[PDB]
């Protein structure tokens, strides 16, 4: 889900 | 293997499977029935791992049981132990009838009483002043992640990126500024994630900051940006989310004082009688 991302 | 120190071996014939009711990360989710050792009988909430699964899915699995079992309260997720002397390997919690609370309140748009979401609230602070008591940190407090039962109780689940406080990708609305920063994750992070749930909770199940990029989540609020009172709000409990997202982590209330305050609003309700044009959709302090 776009609830958990990583940072870019 | 290493989840035999906190949880019970469970014989498989005293669980029946009544129906797949979900699709968890390492196998389907079912609800069914437990025969305990007294042989009173109980529901249960029933995740299986998936056949073919590698090493490295059954270490998570069961290390996400492994942390539940040292939890033993009211507010979190109860496990009854597992099955990994036969296949499928399972992990057996109690029944949670209403399932997720976001999803619950989606359902349900101002619906409840301030006074039964205050419950749900205090119960959710109340398990969290517990883990926290332990010495772990949740760092997935959601409300996607509390389990809400036939009574409104609401629970603690999904210990998958919860560790104990000692010397990959995040939940970025959930997330403190600091632990978004530089991975400083205590307690206090997880008390920023509970007042992200307390306006959850207010605005039954909205998405905290809506479809906003994840670079602005980070930006806005590193910039002082908060999120708005939900429509109806209680001044105190909007007052609490203010006081949850406190940019210095040092200022921010503990998970007891958390529990004392919504207790006090349970006490006196007419507290929350007192009721909330700005230039921008998120409010700045």
């Amino acid at each position: 889900w776009d609830n958990y991302e990583f940072i870019w | 293997q290493t989840v035999h120190e906190f949880a019970k071996e469970l014989d498989a014939t005293n669980i029946s499977i009544d129906k797949v009711v979900g699709a968890g990360e390492f196998g389907e989710v079912c609800s069914g029935r437990l025969k305990l050792p007294s042989k009173k009988e109980i529901s249960v909430a029933i995740k299986t791992l998936k056949v073919g699964y590698t090493e490295k899915q059954r270490r998570d699995f069961l290390g996400e049981a492994s942390i539940m079992g040292q939890f033993d309260h009211p507010n979190i997720i109860r496990l009854e132990g597992v099955v990994t002397k036969s296949k499928p390997v399972m992990i057996v919690t109690e029944y949670m009838e209403n399932g997720s609370l976001d999803s619950f309140l989606r359902k349900h748009d101002a619906q409840f009483t301030v006074i039964q979401l205050v419950g749900m609230l205090r119960g959710i602070a109340s398990g969290m002043k517990y883990l926290s008591d332990m010495g772990y940190v949740h760092r997935d407090l959601a409300a996607r992640n509390i389990l809400i039962n036939s009574n409104l109780v609401c629970k603690v689940s999904d210990f998958g990126l919860s560790r104990v406080l000692e010397d990959g990708k995040i939940p970025i609305r959930w997330t403190s500024p600091e632990a978004i920063a530089y991975r400083k994750f205590t307690s206090a992070s997880d008390v920023w994630s509970y007042g992200i749930v307390l306006w959850e909770v207010m605005s039954y199940g909205e998405r905290p900051y809506w479809e906003m990029s994840n670079q602005d989540v980070i930006k806005a609020v590193d910039e002082g940006y908060r999120l708005p009172p939900p429509m109806d709000c209680p001044a105190a409990l909007y007052q609490l989310m203010l006081d949850c997202w406190q940019k210095d982590r040092n200022n921010r209330p503990k998970f007891e004082q958390i529990v004392s305050i919504l207790d006090k609003l349970i006490r006196n309700p007419g507290s929350l009688k007192i009721i909330t044009a700005r230039p921008s959709n998120l409010l700045l302090d």
